[PDB]
């Protein structure tokens, strides 16, 4: 139960309502692109939305969504992806009487990511957890922005802030030189020095024999075939600059599967380092968790709901297109979606609620 | 009313964009600058690709700065000045 | 890879009148000891229709230079009027902090500033001459504009 | 006198970079000043990726040639860390 998993990392008296939404694991386009005179890997994907909302307490019906974010999870027979797609807050957590003043949104986070992998953890399988951290405005509650009690971090800090919310994911393995965990982040226009200042402060207390994060890319983990052309080393995530100009790339192609402005991975990222999007004025990361050990669904709480893809679809694009400029409009609009959601999974209600133990 | 146009609202922001300005126009523009310096050489598709990236990208970090040198102006409209002291801001080019 | 890395500038004297001199509380970070020393400029531009009005308020020299975080003063006398527009003097303008090793510049911070008369009847019905003694300077510190170039040190 | 494609960027891509830029109105007489700045950009990038790979005594300008002559141009950020 995923209500459980996160009672147990939220301060004590917190009251928050829950929404999970996921598909069940549909055939889909090869994360990775294939080599040359060979077929793409067999890849199942698999949809997964968490809605985190409080109650202003003038009754109870009174509702409006905190935080939202969505993940992708991937699986193939050598590696088991989770990628966070998007990840945004309204900012009206801050009508929660006596609010705790913790760093919230990155314990659900932290829970959620945690619940996901424990879940998604095959036996004897790689698994992976990729993100794109770029700090915007709004990405799932338009007019969100308008809310002066919205904390919108800028680079460096939303960077900081994933790192802190991997870290104890990352922590909770052995180091690699008895399942292992390795993290990598690498931040466009930094050296290996200013990336270093990215990192949590427990990166610098590891050993110098078998450190936990580097700045790097995991390429003899997640290929096992480096002799492969560099077009097939590289995920293809929906909605992402590498995938972007992974294609830009592609257009070069007529040598089998090289490319000719691009030679090499190095040479990849040096000009993935002056891209449209890692270079207008903001810094941007990019971050990925290796771990490498030597109704059929896990989540039972009824904040958990499986749509199909054209119903998991139809539910997520209702709620990132509403409006969250007021409190009325953001009360209004999780009213509206959460009746939505009620709907496509025929059920009076859908979401469940959540009260944390933990006061440490 | 000298032509002032509203930008239409950004509802919600991605992480991945494709270039906006079209490509032929900044391809025989990217020509005509090559012809102006004097050189027999020419641009990769790769190359100009890059140049248009990098283009775009400055392009935006100036008018962010431009924007927020228009809002302490007390002005939601950007202006010309706006645009030529966010140049300044950024240390000229 | 740079030797020599800002840190932080916090603006010590703000909102300050314009005539008050700038004072700069700068914390900077050096790997290793150095040669050369560091010149600190700090470019006010009068008017942004031309990089002419550009006033090199003043210049300091910092050497030798420490191992570690350091944290020094930085002042520098307020602008001339006798080289800035009777017109562009009042209201959003800007300033650049430029450190340059060995002349070789290597970090440009850039600041915005706006000058606003103390009382709202002076906006409303400005005079057509100056009033230099009225007339206070308000940058922001909040998002400083720096761009870091990479140059060869010894 | 001969034409000049800097003119040729239409205003509805101008708009949309300064949409993307967070801008929320603009004046209608700002695209020759950007068309000016956007000119001057590029120029600057093509003197510098030109120079090199003259240098490099080659007859086609790659993208790295492009890379090196943009990181000549600085890193713009804001704050410092
Ligand atoms: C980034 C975001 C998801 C997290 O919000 P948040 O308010 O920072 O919540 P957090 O739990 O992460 O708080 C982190 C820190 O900010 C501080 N903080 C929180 N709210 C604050 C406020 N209103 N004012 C000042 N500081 C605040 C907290 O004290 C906390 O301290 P810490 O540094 O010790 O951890 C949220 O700000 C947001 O939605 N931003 C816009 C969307 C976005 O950028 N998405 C990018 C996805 S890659």
């Amino acid at each position: 139960d995923l209500g459980d998993s996160l009672a147990k990392v939220l301060p004590t008296g917190v009251k928050v309502t829950i929404r999970h939404i996921s598909s069940a694991p549909s055939p889909c386009v090869a994360l990775f692109a294939a080599p040359p005179g060979e077929e793409p890997e067999s890849t199942f994907c698999e949809n997964h939305f968490l809605a985190v909302s409080i109650s202003p307490n003038e009754n109870e019906e009174s509702e409006v969504i905190i935080f939202g974010i969505e993940v992708l999870v991937y699986g193939t027979a050598h590696l088991t992806t989770i990628f966070v797609s998007k990840a945004d807050s309204t900012g009206y957590l801050h009508l929660l009487k006596n609010a705790p003043k913790v760093s919230l949104l990155r314990l659900i986070s932290n829970a959620f990511l945690s619940f996901l992998v424990q879940t998604h953890q095959r036996p004897g399988v790689r698994l992976m957890v990729s993100l794109f951290a770029r700090a915007q405005n709004q990405y799932l509650f338009p007019g969100s922005i308008e809310n002066p009690e919205k904390h919108v971090l800028d680079d460096r800090g939303l960077i900081k802030w994933w790192c802190r919310v991997i870290d104890p994911i990352l922590r909770e393995y052995e180091p690699e030189t008895k399942s292992s965990a390795t993290a990598f982040l690498i931040v466009p226009g930094c050296d290996k020095f200013e990336t270093r200042g990215f990192f949590p402060i427990t990166a610098r207390s590891d050993g110098k024999d078998r450190p936990r994060w580097l700045n790097s890319y995991p390429l003899h983990q997640l290929c096992d075939n480096p002799n492969a052309p560099p077009r097939c080393l590289v995920p293809r995530f929906p909605d992402d600059p590498k995938t972007r100009f992974l294609i830009d790339l592609d257009d070069e192609l007529p040598n089998s599967g090289h490319w000719r402005s691009v030679k090499s991975l190095a040479q990849f990222w040096e000009m993935m380092s002056f891209r449209q999007e890692c270079s207008a004025g903001r810094l941007v990361g990019f971050l990925w968790l290796v771990i490498n050990p030597p109704f059929f669904w896990p989540d039972t709480g009824r904040g958990h709901a499986v749509l199909s893809e054209e119903d998991y679809k139809a539910a997520i694009n209702f709620l990132i297109d509403q409006d969250f400029n007021t409190k009325h409009k953001a009360i209004a609009s999780t009213k509206a979606w959460a009746e939505k959601v009620a709907s496509l999974a025929d059920q009076l209600w859908v979401g469940q609620r959540v009260e944390g133990r933990n006061a440490t | 009313k000298p032509g002032t146009v509203a930008l239409r609202e950004i509802r919600r922001f991605q992480k991945s964009t494709e270039l906006l300005i079209r490509k032929l126009p900044f391809q025989r523009l990217v020509r005509e600058i090559a012809q102006d310096f004097k050189t027999d050489l020419r641009f990769q598709s790769s190359a100009i690709g890059a140049l248009q990236e990098s283009v775009e990208a400055y392009l935006v970090s100036l008018f962010e700065d431009t924007n927020l040198a228009a809002i302490h102006a007390k002005r939601v409209t950007i202006q010309k000045k706006d645009i030529k002291l966010a140049r300044r801001l950024r240390g000229e080019r | 890879m740079s030797v020599v890395s800002l840190l932080g500038v916090k603006i010590v004297n703000n909102p300050a009148p314009f005539l008050a001199p700038y004072q700069f509380e700068i914390t900077f970070e050096c790997l290793e000891q150095l040669q050369k020393d560091l010149e600190w400029k700090l470019t006010y531009v009068g008017s942004a229709t031309s990089s002419e009005y550009d006033q090199e308020l003043d210049s300091l020299l910092v050497g030798p230079i420490p191992v570690g975080v350091n944290k020094f003063l930085f002042e520098a006398d307020a602008p001339d009027l006798k080289r800035i527009p009777t017109s562009e003097i009042l209201g959003v303008t800007v300033i650049l902090l430029t450190c340059s090793y060995d002349g070789r510049e290597f970090v440009r911070v850039g600041y915005y500033v706006n000058n606003e008369y103390d009382s709202e009847e002076l906006t409303q019905d400005p005079p057509a001459k100056p009033i230099i003694e009225r007339i206070r300077r308000n940058i922001l510190a909040e998002k400083p504009r720096v761009t870091r170039f990479a140059i060869k040190w010894d | 006198i001969l034409r000049d494609n800097i003119q040729g960027i239409t205003k509805p891509a101008i708009r949309r970079l300064a949409r993307r830029g967070g801008v929320k109105r603009i004046s209608g007489l700002i695209y020759e000043e950007v068309r000016a700045v956007l000119k001057s950009f590029l120029e600057s990038v093509i003197r510098d990726s030109v120079t090199y790979t003259e240098h490099a005594k080659r007859k086609t300008v790659t993208s790295l040639d492009v890379v090196y002559a943009l990181k000549r141009q600085g890193r713009t950020l804001y704050g410092f860390g």
